[PDB]
């Protein structure tokens, strides 16, 4: 998901 | 976690040096108010706001100490009452309005050129008035603020708490160091949290307000945005 | 002036302990499984009758009395499904994989399946009472927090008298803290884990307000005129 | 009219 991109990069 | 070992003051600052900015909205003042133009207007800058929340709570202590899907989790479910929170202390000295953004103050009023939307409108008009009655204080609101995303979706788990006990820590010191007594400080305390129920119950009602939008196809959403609303759905 | 401001602690729980509504039952009817109707029909006869018990014990609430007609009202309207759940995860508290609904209605997990929708509120409801397990809640703590719920979900939807009568509630809570021996820090970090749990509970009655008004609309249970002016309050 | 008001009025 998108969240779980943001929160990992 | 390096998040148990800070002392109240340390937890304080870092909330405080963590604050997201306040983000201006697209508001074209010459554009007369359609329900679509609105609403785009608050889901084009809660997609903004979304963004700045997401490396907000990174710097949040103890929330990197989490898993990835975890993170995802808490985030999914408070991301609403993180907007709302927000926008009822940046509304506390506005009132009868709603500061949405420095650019787009709306009152009640406004509120009725969207569908169910002024409801909404009222439950955030009082909680800003419940602040401002009770004077809440910036080191106070950022630790609430917290509290919502290490709490709305804890229901490992422990660090979790360790974290939120250690908030409720940082709470009572800053009303201590206020001069409360202890037991105005239980008191403040109490009402505090309290708060967050109302909060709760007003994302709540935003997210099936939101869900209805877009089956109305009114304003188009943003992908994060869609996504952050099937977490409820 | 209000009465309810000059208890003590010690009085102001006798109070809310002997304000306590009874323990319904259900139906006898041992015919399992359940279907999706006769499940919902329990569920909603059983709230039905406990509503009229929520309400005088609502008025044995202290300060309660001393509320107009009207924001009584309001505020039951408000809280009522929030009181029926907190009630429910209470009793299941020594029951860790159930729900009892009444001593003769104690219904697991998958028995939620019977019922579209309903399993995502039994898991909310479970991992309500289990929090409540590993807490220890103690009843008296329970009945604070009960009556807190109903004070305090519609005083925003309307210095002052209910808040007044919150304060008191946790002056109580406190002074049952400390007389079970904890310090301080333990004190108010125990207050503000059992007020984020009104959070959740806040969360799942509106889950299960939104259930309750679907099944209405499905027509499978015929719901009570009371129940039905309860629901149509939080008005979808 | 209420049923909420008639219990509320007639609790015991
Ligand atoms: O309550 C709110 O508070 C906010 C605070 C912000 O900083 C940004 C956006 C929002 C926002 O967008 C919505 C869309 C709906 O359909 C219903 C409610 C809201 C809502
Ligand atoms: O969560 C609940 O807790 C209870 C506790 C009680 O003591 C009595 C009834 C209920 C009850 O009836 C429902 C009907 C729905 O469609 C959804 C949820 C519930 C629900």
């Amino acid at each position: 998901k998108i969240l779980h991109r943001l929160l990992q990069d | 976690s390096l998040a148990l070992s800070l002392t109240a003051d340390q937890m304080v600052s870092a909330l405080l040096d963590a604050e997201p900015p306040i983000l201006y909205s697209e508001y074209d003042p010459t554009r007369p108010f359609s329900e679509a133009s609105m609403m785009g207007l608050l889901t084009n800058l809660a997609d903004r706001e979304l963004v700045h929340m997401i490396n907000w709570a990174k710097r949040v202590p103890g929330f990197v100490d989490l898993t990835l899907h975890d993170q995802v989790h808490l985030l999914e479910c408070a991301w609403l009452e993180i907007l709302m929170i927000g926008l009822v202390w940046r509304s506390m000295e506005h009132p009868g309005k709603l500061l949405f953004a420095p650019n787009l103050l709306l009152d009640r009023n406004q509120g009725k050129c969207v569908e169910g939307m002024v409801e909404i409108f009222d439950m955030l008009l009082a909680t800003s008035s419940r602040f401002r009655m009770m004077n809440l204080q910036g080191e106070e609101f950022v630790c609430l603020k917290s509290i919502i995303l290490l709490n709305s979706g804890v229901y490992e788990k422990d660090h979790i708490h360790r974290v939120l006990d250690k908030i409720t820590d940082t709470l009572i010191h800053l009303m201590a160091k206020a001069g409360l007594t202890l037991q105005q400080q239980h008191q403040r305390l109490a009402q505090l949290l309290l708060i967050l129920s109302h909060i709760r119950h007003m994302s709540n009602k935003g997210m099936e307000h939101l869900y209805s939008m877009k089956c109305k196809n009114v304003v188009p959403l943003s992908d994060l945005l869609l996504e952050m609303l099937d977490a409820h759905r």
